[PDB]
RNA sequence: GCCCGGAUAGCUCAGUCGGUAGAGCAGGGGAUUCAUAAUCCCCGUGUCCUUGGUUCGAUUCCGAGUCCGGGCACCA
RNA sequence: GACGGAGCCAGCGAGUCUAACCUUGGCCGAGAGGUCUUGGUAAUCUUGUGAAACUCCGUCGUGCUGGGGAUAGAGCAUUGUA
């Protein structure tokens, strides 16, 4: 409780101020997949004749 | 007979909804037509709000 | 000797007086927020609770703190009629068993509670 | 649903005398226009009466419309007794 | 069984006049893609081996010892 | 240019029925606000919405200064069951 959080040390803010700031901080954007995107991974397929059926 | 199922619902975005829809967000709450934006703009003819500028 | 220290003062009244003071006398001299909280909603609020929180401190085993009284009621004003006791100030999940001071009069019991832990960057 | 006979009277009845019905969807109403039910006993009732035939219910913001089919007519007719070609709204008023 | 080579982030690898610790790889996360890749960023990270000594200051200048790494199957 | 008197001018809006919305005026209050009344379902009442930059007469005088107002302490009120 707050008798605990107050008697943490290994808390409060000049113990951050002294821990190294990890790389995933200064990360980028990320992206996964973009040019697969017109490239169906359903590996299924339709086909001329339910097209045919439907349309 | 319940006496265990309601909390207050006089005021805020809980205190209301579409007429259309039921949807608490995105309320238009002008004019007191309590539409929800999307809902708003499928009626907007049929209330009398047309497009003009 | 003869001076056994001395009490705590509210804002000028000495504990003994506090104590058997009244809820109301006492929120007239508190300060701003209290006085409005108790002045809005008189209507059944900290009802049962000092009920079963006095009869805990009745039921305590002599020269010794009462037994824990669970609240959610974070929201609650520390007023004399409590001091003393002991509360589990619930903060989410956990109550935490929080003894009441002369000097936390007025103060809510959610401020006793903390709602969430520290932080801890970096570090592994 | 679970509902005492009575009110379960109130619905029928109404619905015999009138025909058709209104309720706007909200649970939790307590007594709705006109019957002298809990909304949520008219709504179940209702649709419960529906399932099986009896009554043809439509929707549109938020407000279902109970409408009384014939199958129904004959069912409520069964439940009230009230004798065959008892009532319903199936006569012209007065000339209106 | 030698001698050889090491030790610091999980791991691989830097370091110090002795001031306060790094890098890669790994990892975790974004950006770029209809969606993944690539790419382009973000982040987080440390019982300075044990073992003592020296020293205004030592991961970091030594020493002792232990895991080990490289090469070779018990002649005073 | 900030501060302080003083000058003092818009346009587009919106507002309460089975309800408590826009609010003038009178008092009380340093203020925030309070209280008694009031007009309006409105080109009718709030409202000429007397808005702010701006104008004028002063104070300050180049100094983190009276530029700036973050952070923080104490007290008072308003919305709200909180
Ligand atoms: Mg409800
Ligand atoms: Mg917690
Ligand atoms: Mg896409
Ligand atoms: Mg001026
Ligand atoms: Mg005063
Ligand atoms: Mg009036
Ligand atoms: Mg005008
Ligand atoms: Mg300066
Ligand atoms: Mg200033
Ligand atoms: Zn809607």
């Amino acid at each position: 409780g707050n008798e605990g959080a107050i008697r943490d040390k290994t808390a409060g803010r000049r113990n951050n101020r002294s821990k190294d700031v990890t790389d995933s901080a200064t990360t980028k954007k990320s992206n996964t997949r973009r040019a697969t995107d017109r490239h169906s991974r359903t590996g299924k397929t339709d086909t001329k004749k339910k097209v045919n059926q439907g349309w | 007979e319940n006496v265990w199922f309601s909390h207050p619902r006089r005021y805020g975005k809980g205190s209301r909804q579409c007429r259309v829809c039921s949807s608490h967000t995105g309320l238009i709450r002008k004019y007191g037509l309590n539409i929800c934006r999307q809902c708003f703009r499928e009626k907007a003819n049929d209330i009398g709000f047309n497009k003009f500028r | 000797k003869k001076r056994v220290f001395k009490t705590h003062s509210y804002r000028g009244v000495d504990l003994e007086k506090l104590l058997e003071m009244s809820t109301e006398d006492f929120v007239k001299l508190a300060p701003a927020r209290v006085r409005r909280r108790f002045a809005r909603g008189m209507t059944s609020k900290p009802a049962g609770f000092m009920k079963k929180l006095r009869a805990a401190k009745l039921a305590a085993p002599e020269n010794e703190k009462p037994a824990p009284v669970r609240t959610h009621m974070r929201n609650m004003i520390i007023v004399p009629e409590m001091i003393g006791s002991v509360v589990g100030i619930y903060n989410g999940k956990a109550f935490n068993q929080v003894e009441i001071r002369p000097e936390m009069l007025g103060h809510y019991l959610g401020e006793f509670s903390i709602t969430y832990t520290p932080v801890r960057h970096g570090r592994a | 649903m679970l509902m005492p006979k009575e009110d379960r009277n109130k619905i029928h009845q109404y619905l015999f005398q009138e025909g058709v019905v209104v309720a706007k969807k909200d649970f939790n109403q307590a007594k709705h226009e006109e019957i002298d039910t809990k909304n949520l006993y008219v709504i179940k009732a209702l649709q419960s009466l529906t399932s099986k035939g009896y009554v043809k219910t439509q929707f549109s913001w938020q407000y279902y419309y109970y409408t009384l089919t014939e199958e129904g007519v004959e069912y409520l007719r069964e439940y009230l007794n009230l004798p065959e070609h008892i009532v319903p709204g199936t006569y012209i008023q007065e000339r209106n």
